[PDB]
Protein backbone atom coordinates (compact mmCIF):
# COMPACT_ATOMS: atom_id res chain seq x y z
CA UNK A 1 0.00 0.00 0.00
CA UNK A 2 2.96 2.49 1.04
CA UNK A 3 5.81 3.21 -0.94
CA UNK A 4 9.97 1.84 -0.16
CA UNK A 5 12.72 1.42 -1.90
CA UNK A 6 12.98 -2.81 -2.38
CA UNK A 7 16.66 -2.98 -1.94
CA UNK A 8 19.27 -0.31 0.12
CA UNK A 9 23.30 -0.90 0.47
CA UNK A 10 25.99 0.76 2.30
CA UNK A 11 29.13 -0.19 4.01
CA UNK A 12 29.70 -0.59 7.44
CA UNK A 13 30.41 2.67 9.53
CA UNK A 14 28.19 4.52 6.80
CA UNK A 15 25.13 6.28 7.07
CA UNK A 16 22.27 4.59 4.83
CA UNK A 17 18.65 6.11 4.79
CA UNK A 18 14.89 4.17 4.04
CA UNK A 19 12.75 6.15 2.48
CA UNK A 20 8.80 6.27 2.62
CA UNK A 21 6.33 8.31 0.96
CA UNK A 22 -2.13 12.21 1.85
CA UNK A 23 -4.52 10.27 3.20
CA UNK A 24 -1.64 8.43 5.58
CA UNK A 25 4.59 6.83 11.82
CA UNK A 26 6.48 3.33 13.49
CA UNK A 27 8.82 1.75 11.85
CA UNK A 28 9.55 -1.89 12.62
CA UNK A 29 12.80 -4.14 11.51
CA UNK A 30 12.87 -7.62 10.77
CA UNK A 31 15.45 -10.57 11.17
CA UNK A 32 15.04 -13.55 9.33
CA UNK A 33 12.52 -16.09 10.14
CA UNK A 34 11.72 -13.97 13.21
CA UNK A 35 8.72 -11.64 14.45
CA UNK A 36 8.85 -7.71 13.79
CA UNK A 37 10.41 -5.79 16.32
CA UNK A 38 8.96 -2.06 16.69
CA UNK A 39 12.20 0.31 15.94
CA UNK A 40 10.83 3.87 15.91
CA UNK A 41 7.38 4.88 17.10
CA UNK A 42 6.23 8.51 17.19
CA UNK A 43 8.26 9.12 14.23
CA UNK A 44 11.58 10.71 16.43
CA UNK A 45 11.54 7.96 18.57
CA UNK A 46 12.96 4.68 20.03
CA UNK A 47 11.72 2.24 22.94
CA UNK A 48 14.52 0.95 25.60
CA UNK A 49 16.57 -1.97 23.43
CA UNK A 50 17.26 0.34 20.35
CA UNK A 51 20.23 1.92 20.08
CA UNK A 52 21.43 5.47 18.90
CA UNK A 53 22.16 4.49 15.32
CA UNK A 54 18.62 4.39 14.41
CA UNK A 55 17.05 7.87 13.93
CA UNK A 56 13.58 8.11 12.37
CA UNK A 57 12.42 11.74 10.17
CA UNK A 58 8.48 13.32 9.72
CA UNK A 59 8.90 15.52 7.11
CA UNK A 60 4.92 15.51 6.47
CA UNK A 61 5.05 14.61 2.66
CA UNK A 62 6.88 11.92 3.57
CA UNK A 63 9.03 9.76 6.42
CA UNK A 64 12.18 8.37 6.75
CA UNK A 65 14.35 6.50 8.53
CA UNK A 66 18.57 6.95 9.16
CA UNK A 67 21.16 4.66 10.11
CA UNK A 68 24.03 6.06 11.08
CA UNK A 69 27.46 3.99 11.35
CA UNK A 70 25.56 0.98 9.88
CA UNK A 71 26.82 -2.55 11.30
CA UNK A 72 26.63 -6.58 10.29
CA UNK A 73 23.64 -6.85 12.75
CA UNK A 74 21.72 -4.41 10.75
CA UNK A 75 21.32 -6.70 7.90
CA UNK A 76 17.68 -7.26 7.90
CA UNK A 77 14.12 -6.21 6.16
CA UNK A 78 12.53 -2.96 7.39
CA UNK A 79 9.25 -1.98 7.41
CA UNK A 80 7.18 1.27 7.61
CA UNK A 81 3.60 1.92 9.29
CA UNK A 82 1.30 4.82 8.98
CA UNK A 83 -2.15 5.36 9.40
CA UNK A 84 -8.07 5.34 9.33
CA UNK A 85 -6.78 1.50 9.66
CA UNK A 86 -2.95 0.64 9.77
CA UNK A 87 -0.90 1.00 6.96
CA UNK A 88 2.27 -1.15 5.90
CA UNK A 89 5.16 0.03 3.67
CA UNK A 90 5.53 -2.65 1.97
CA UNK A 91 9.17 -4.50 2.07
CA UNK A 92 12.49 -3.20 2.39
CA UNK A 93 16.06 -5.56 2.33
CA UNK A 94 19.28 -4.36 3.64
CA UNK A 95 22.16 -5.90 3.15
CA UNK A 96 25.73 -4.32 4.80
CA UNK A 97 28.22 -3.82 1.67
CA UNK A 98 31.41 -5.42 3.76
CA UNK A 99 32.88 -8.84 2.71
CA UNK A 100 34.80 -9.47 -0.74
CA UNK A 101 33.57 -11.97 -3.42
CA UNK A 102 34.50 -15.58 -2.89
CA UNK A 103 34.54 -18.67 -5.98
CA UNK A 104 31.33 -21.68 -5.22
CA UNK A 105 32.78 -25.02 -4.45
CA UNK A 106 30.84 -27.13 -6.51
CA UNK A 107 30.54 -31.03 -5.95
CA UNK A 108 28.39 -33.20 -8.09
CA UNK A 109 27.26 -36.83 -6.94
CA UNK A 110 25.56 -39.08 -9.30
CA UNK A 111 22.49 -41.69 -8.39
CA UNK A 112 23.41 -44.73 -5.81
CA UNK A 113 23.01 -48.02 -7.31
CA UNK A 114 20.43 -48.52 -4.61
CA UNK A 115 18.34 -45.95 -5.75
CA UNK A 116 18.90 -46.93 -9.48
CA UNK A 117 18.01 -50.59 -8.06
CA UNK A 118 14.74 -48.52 -6.60
CA UNK A 119 13.61 -48.05 -10.16
CA UNK A 120 14.85 -44.72 -9.62
CA UNK A 121 17.95 -41.88 -10.26
CA UNK A 122 19.13 -38.41 -8.75
CA UNK A 123 21.44 -36.25 -9.40
CA UNK A 124 22.82 -34.11 -6.88
CA UNK A 125 24.97 -30.80 -7.20
CA UNK A 126 25.83 -28.98 -3.95
CA UNK A 127 27.73 -25.79 -4.48
CA UNK A 128 29.64 -23.95 -1.63
CA UNK A 129 31.54 -20.96 -0.14
CA UNK A 130 30.44 -18.79 -2.65
CA UNK A 131 29.49 -14.82 -2.26
CA UNK A 132 27.71 -12.82 -3.32
CA UNK A 133 24.35 -15.02 -2.95
CA UNK A 134 23.86 -14.79 -6.90
CA UNK A 135 24.21 -18.17 -8.65
CA UNK A 136 22.63 -20.00 -11.99
CA UNK A 137 22.77 -23.07 -12.23
CA UNK A 138 22.41 -25.11 -16.03
CA UNK A 139 22.04 -29.02 -16.26
CA UNK A 140 23.43 -30.94 -19.23
CA UNK A 141 22.72 -34.11 -21.09
CA UNK A 142 25.63 -35.11 -23.31
CA UNK A 143 26.08 -31.05 -23.65
CA UNK A 144 23.30 -30.76 -24.34
CA UNK A 145 20.50 -27.87 -21.99
CA UNK A 146 18.12 -30.39 -19.62
CA UNK A 147 15.48 -28.12 -18.02
CA UNK A 148 13.16 -30.83 -16.80
CA UNK A 149 13.37 -32.40 -13.44
CA UNK A 150 15.37 -29.60 -12.36
CA UNK A 151 15.25 -28.32 -8.24
CA UNK A 152 17.40 -26.10 -7.02
CA UNK A 153 17.26 -23.85 -3.75
CA UNK A 154 17.31 -20.19 -3.36
CA UNK A 155 21.23 -19.75 -1.68
CA UNK A 156 21.22 -19.43 1.86
CA UNK A 157 23.96 -18.38 4.20
CA UNK A 158 26.28 -20.87 5.72
CA UNK A 159 28.09 -20.59 9.05
CA UNK A 160 30.77 -18.99 7.97
CA UNK A 161 28.43 -16.27 6.59
CA UNK A 162 29.40 -17.25 2.87
CA UNK A 163 26.36 -18.59 0.63
CA UNK A 164 25.49 -22.50 -0.30
CA UNK A 165 23.03 -24.09 -2.55
CA UNK A 166 21.89 -27.43 -3.95
CA UNK A 167 20.56 -28.37 -6.90
CA UNK A 168 18.95 -31.81 -7.77
CA UNK A 169 18.07 -33.32 -11.35
CA UNK A 170 15.58 -35.67 -10.94
CA UNK A 171 16.06 -38.82 -13.64
CA UNK A 172 14.74 -42.64 -14.60
CA UNK A 173 17.47 -45.09 -15.19
CA UNK A 174 16.83 -45.40 -18.58
CA UNK A 175 17.58 -41.76 -18.77
CA UNK A 176 20.89 -41.97 -16.71
CA UNK A 177 22.01 -45.06 -18.94
CA UNK A 178 21.56 -43.77 -22.06
CA UNK A 179 23.36 -41.03 -22.17
CA UNK A 180 27.52 -41.00 -22.17
CA UNK A 181 27.67 -38.08 -19.63
CA UNK A 182 25.70 -35.54 -17.49
CA UNK A 183 27.16 -32.45 -16.51
CA UNK A 184 26.23 -29.25 -13.39
CA UNK A 185 27.53 -25.92 -14.66
CA UNK A 186 27.43 -22.99 -11.95
CA UNK A 187 27.55 -19.72 -12.85
CA UNK A 188 28.61 -17.15 -10.80
CA UNK A 189 30.02 -13.33 -11.00
CA UNK A 190 30.97 -13.87 -14.57
CA UNK A 191 32.46 -17.11 -13.58
CA UNK A 192 31.79 -21.18 -14.27
CA UNK A 193 32.18 -24.42 -12.96
CA UNK A 194 31.20 -27.55 -14.72
CA UNK A 195 30.77 -30.53 -13.02
CA UNK A 196 30.59 -33.62 -15.04
CA UNK A 197 29.75 -37.63 -14.08
CA UNK A 198 29.06 -40.19 -16.15
CA UNK A 199 27.04 -43.73 -15.78
CA UNK A 200 30.16 -45.95 -16.62
CA UNK A 201 31.66 -44.25 -13.75
CA UNK B 1 6.26 -8.60 31.79
CA UNK B 2 4.33 -8.30 28.73
CA UNK B 3 3.79 -11.26 26.13
CA UNK B 4 2.23 -12.39 23.45
CA UNK B 5 2.39 -16.21 22.86
CA UNK B 6 1.06 -18.10 19.66
CA UNK B 7 0.27 -21.90 19.04
CA UNK B 8 2.98 -24.17 16.74
CA UNK B 9 2.98 -24.89 13.30
CA UNK B 10 -0.06 -26.29 11.21
CA UNK B 11 0.05 -28.44 8.68
CA UNK B 12 -3.67 -28.30 6.90
CA UNK B 13 -4.60 -30.02 3.90
CA UNK B 14 -6.65 -27.98 1.36
CA UNK B 15 -10.64 -27.16 2.63
CA UNK B 16 -9.48 -27.55 6.26
CA UNK B 17 -10.44 -25.00 9.37
CA UNK B 18 -7.55 -24.04 11.56
CA UNK B 19 -7.77 -22.06 15.01
CA UNK B 20 -5.04 -19.88 15.77
CA UNK B 21 -4.43 -18.67 19.12
CA UNK B 22 -2.88 -16.17 20.86
CA UNK B 23 -2.23 -15.82 24.45
CA UNK B 24 -1.25 -12.21 26.11
CA UNK B 25 -0.29 -11.96 29.53
CA UNK B 26 1.67 -8.93 31.51
CA UNK B 27 -1.03 -6.63 31.26
CA UNK B 28 -4.88 -6.34 30.91
CA UNK B 29 -5.90 -7.54 27.29
CA UNK B 30 -9.54 -5.26 26.95
CA UNK B 31 -7.42 -2.57 27.84
CA UNK B 32 -5.76 -2.90 24.38
CA UNK B 33 -6.59 -3.85 20.62
CA UNK B 34 -4.91 -6.72 19.25
CA UNK B 35 -4.41 -6.56 15.38
CA UNK B 36 -3.43 -9.53 13.24
CA UNK B 37 -0.89 -9.67 10.63
CA UNK B 38 -0.39 -11.95 7.77
CA UNK B 39 2.96 -12.86 5.95
CA UNK B 40 3.73 -15.41 3.22
CA UNK B 41 6.32 -17.14 2.34
CA UNK B 42 9.05 -14.08 0.79
CA UNK B 43 6.28 -11.91 1.43
CA UNK B 44 5.74 -8.45 3.25
CA UNK B 45 3.70 -7.69 5.88
CA UNK B 46 -0.04 -8.07 5.27
CA UNK B 47 -2.66 -6.26 8.27
CA UNK B 48 -5.32 -8.19 8.25
CA UNK B 49 -7.36 -6.19 10.54
CA UNK B 50 -8.51 -5.96 14.31
CA UNK B 51 -10.66 -7.08 17.31
CA UNK B 52 -12.75 -5.26 19.74
CA UNK B 53 -11.49 -6.46 22.66
CA UNK B 54 -13.10 -4.35 24.76
CA UNK B 55 -16.64 -5.44 22.83
CA UNK B 56 -15.02 -8.43 20.89
CA UNK B 57 -16.69 -7.16 17.36
CA UNK B 58 -14.20 -7.84 14.81
CA UNK B 59 -12.96 -5.32 12.24
CA UNK B 60 -12.22 -7.25 8.53
CA UNK B 61 -9.77 -5.58 6.02
CA UNK B 62 -11.46 -6.60 2.93
CA UNK B 63 -11.05 -9.97 0.96
CA UNK B 64 -10.30 -11.01 4.91
CA UNK B 65 -13.98 -10.43 5.35
CA UNK B 66 -14.59 -14.19 4.17
CA UNK B 67 -13.84 -17.30 5.87
CA UNK B 68 -11.67 -15.51 8.40
CA UNK B 69 -13.00 -14.75 12.10
CA UNK B 70 -10.97 -13.55 14.82
CA UNK B 71 -12.77 -14.78 18.15
CA UNK B 72 -12.36 -13.78 21.76
CA UNK B 73 -11.71 -15.32 25.20
CA UNK B 74 -10.86 -12.75 28.06
CA UNK B 75 -11.36 -15.57 30.21
CA UNK B 76 -8.72 -17.34 29.39
CA UNK B 77 -6.95 -13.92 28.37
CA UNK B 78 -7.11 -15.15 24.58
CA UNK B 79 -7.43 -13.79 21.07
CA UNK B 80 -8.39 -16.30 18.30
CA UNK B 81 -7.84 -16.47 14.56
CA UNK B 82 -10.24 -19.17 12.42
CA UNK B 83 -9.87 -20.22 9.00
CA UNK B 84 -11.95 -22.48 7.20
CA UNK B 85 -11.92 -24.14 3.20
CA UNK B 86 -8.27 -23.43 3.68
CA UNK B 87 -6.46 -22.94 0.61
CA UNK B 88 -2.93 -23.54 -0.99
CA UNK B 89 -2.71 -19.47 -1.15
CA UNK B 90 -3.02 -19.68 2.90
CA UNK B 91 0.17 -21.14 3.49
CA UNK B 92 2.16 -18.33 5.73
CA UNK B 93 3.31 -17.19 8.73
CA UNK B 94 0.48 -15.15 11.29
CA UNK B 95 0.94 -12.53 13.82
CA UNK B 96 -1.11 -11.16 16.32
CA UNK B 97 0.14 -7.61 17.70
CA UNK B 98 -1.56 -5.33 20.80
CA UNK B 99 -1.99 -1.84 19.63
CA UNK B 100 -0.45 0.80 22.12
CA UNK B 101 -1.98 3.25 20.45
CA UNK B 102 0.94 5.37 19.84
CA UNK B 103 3.61 2.36 19.98
CA UNK B 104 2.13 0.08 17.67
CA UNK B 105 2.39 -2.58 17.46
CA UNK B 106 4.77 -2.75 20.33
CA UNK B 107 4.50 -6.44 21.28
CA UNK B 108 3.90 -9.38 18.57
CA UNK B 109 3.33 -13.10 18.54
CA UNK B 110 6.30 -15.04 18.05
CA UNK B 111 3.94 -15.88 14.64
CA UNK B 112 2.50 -18.97 13.74
CA UNK B 113 3.36 -20.73 10.54
CA UNK B 114 0.12 -22.59 9.06
CA UNK B 115 1.13 -24.69 6.24
CA UNK B 116 -1.85 -25.84 3.43
CA UNK B 117 -0.58 -28.47 1.24
CA UNK B 118 -2.23 -31.66 -0.89
CA UNK B 119 0.70 -33.46 0.34
CA UNK B 120 0.35 -36.52 2.75
CA UNK B 121 2.58 -37.14 5.36
CA UNK B 122 5.63 -38.79 3.97
CA UNK B 123 9.07 -40.43 5.14
CA UNK B 124 12.22 -39.74 3.51
CA UNK B 125 13.84 -41.57 1.10
CA UNK B 126 17.28 -41.94 1.81
CA UNK B 127 20.06 -42.89 -0.06
CA UNK B 128 23.92 -43.09 0.09
CA UNK B 129 26.73 -40.49 -1.30
CA UNK B 130 29.79 -42.23 -1.66
CA UNK B 131 33.03 -41.30 -1.29
CA UNK B 132 34.20 -38.54 -4.27
CA UNK B 133 37.51 -37.13 -3.96
CA UNK B 134 37.47 -34.72 -7.06
CA UNK B 135 36.33 -31.75 -5.34
CA UNK B 136 37.96 -32.25 -1.97
CA UNK B 137 41.40 -31.26 -1.63
CA UNK B 138 44.45 -32.51 1.52
CA UNK B 139 43.77 -36.21 0.54
CA UNK B 140 40.28 -36.08 1.68
CA UNK B 141 36.91 -37.77 0.31
CA UNK B 142 33.65 -36.09 0.60
CA UNK B 143 30.44 -38.65 1.14
CA UNK B 144 26.78 -37.65 2.39
CA UNK B 145 23.43 -38.95 2.24
CA UNK B 146 20.61 -37.84 0.16
CA UNK B 147 17.59 -37.54 1.83
CA UNK B 148 14.93 -37.51 -1.16
CA UNK B 149 11.06 -36.82 -0.83
CA UNK B 150 9.68 -36.16 2.64
CA UNK B 151 6.89 -33.83 4.00
CA UNK B 152 6.86 -31.57 5.70
CA UNK B 153 9.68 -30.74 7.45
CA UNK B 154 11.89 -30.58 9.83
CA UNK B 155 14.96 -33.25 9.31
CA UNK B 156 17.29 -34.13 11.28
CA UNK B 157 20.74 -35.98 10.36
CA UNK B 158 23.94 -36.54 12.13
CA UNK B 159 26.85 -38.88 11.67
CA UNK B 160 28.05 -41.96 13.54
CA UNK B 161 25.83 -41.12 16.04
CA UNK B 162 26.75 -37.68 17.10
CA UNK B 163 30.67 -38.87 17.34
CA UNK B 164 30.75 -36.89 14.14
CA UNK B 165 30.53 -33.68 13.96
CA UNK B 166 34.07 -31.41 12.55
CA UNK B 167 33.86 -31.69 8.55
CA UNK B 168 29.98 -31.82 8.01
CA UNK B 169 28.03 -29.68 5.67
CA UNK B 170 23.58 -30.24 5.66
CA UNK B 171 22.84 -28.24 3.04
CA UNK B 172 19.03 -26.73 3.14
CA UNK B 173 16.24 -28.74 1.71
CA UNK B 174 14.98 -28.12 -1.43
CA UNK B 175 11.36 -27.60 -2.37
CA UNK B 176 10.48 -29.26 -5.41
CA UNK B 177 6.94 -29.07 -7.18
CA UNK B 178 5.36 -32.31 -5.46
CA UNK B 179 5.09 -30.76 -3.12
CA UNK B 180 8.06 -32.68 -1.38
CA UNK B 181 11.57 -31.79 0.18
CA UNK B 182 14.83 -33.23 -0.82
CA UNK B 183 17.57 -32.79 1.58
CA UNK B 184 21.51 -33.64 1.18
CA UNK B 185 24.17 -33.76 3.44
CA UNK B 186 27.72 -34.37 2.87
CA UNK B 187 30.85 -34.79 5.49
CA UNK B 188 34.75 -34.91 4.47
CA UNK B 189 36.68 -37.56 5.90
CA UNK B 190 40.36 -38.00 5.24
CA UNK B 191 40.98 -40.95 2.38
CA UNK B 192 43.22 -43.35 4.73
CA UNK B 193 39.92 -43.41 6.95
CA UNK B 194 38.28 -45.78 4.13
CA UNK B 195 37.47 -48.32 4.44
CA UNK B 196 38.87 -48.93 7.69
CA UNK B 197 36.52 -46.48 9.43
CA UNK B 198 32.61 -47.08 9.37
CA UNK B 199 30.19 -43.76 8.81
CA UNK B 200 26.96 -44.06 9.18
CA UNK B 201 24.02 -41.68 8.32
CA UNK B 202 21.62 -41.14 11.33
CA UNK B 203 18.60 -39.85 9.62
CA UNK B 204 15.66 -38.52 11.71
CA UNK B 205 11.93 -37.24 10.57
CA UNK B 206 9.87 -37.34 13.39
CA UNK B 207 6.36 -35.74 11.07
CA UNK B 208 6.60 -39.48 9.41
CA UNK B 209 7.99 -41.30 12.75
CA UNK B 210 10.51 -42.39 10.87
CA UNK B 211 14.51 -42.78 11.29
CA UNK B 212 16.73 -44.56 8.99
CA UNK B 213 20.44 -45.51 9.57
CA UNK B 214 22.51 -46.01 6.01
CA UNK B 215 26.35 -47.28 6.19
CA UNK B 216 27.91 -45.09 3.18
CA UNK B 217 30.15 -47.42 1.81
CA UNK B 218 33.54 -46.54 -0.33
CA UNK B 219 32.79 -47.99 -4.33
CA UNK B 220 32.28 -50.96 -6.74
Amino acid sequence: VLTQPPSVSGAPGQRVTISCTSSNVHWYQQLPGTAPTLLIYVNSNRPSGVPDRFSGSKSGTSASLAITGLQAEDEADYYCQSYGSAVFGGGTKLTVLGQPLAAPSVTLFPPSSEELQANKATLVCLISDFYPGAVTVAWKADSSPVKAGVETTTPSKQSNNKYAASSYLSLTPEQWKSHKSYSCQVTHEGSTVEKTVAPTE
Amino acid sequence: QVQLVQSGSELKKPGASVKVSCKASGYTLTRYAMTWVRQAPGQGLEWMGWINTYTGNPTYVQGFTGRFVFSLDTSVSTAFLHITSLKAEDTAVYFCAREGGARGFDYWGQGTLVTVSSASTKGPSVFPLAPSSKSTSGGTAAKGCLVKDYFPEPVTVSWNSGALTSGVHTFPAVLQSSGLYSLSSVVTVPSSSLGTQTYICNVNHKPSNTKVDKRVEPKS
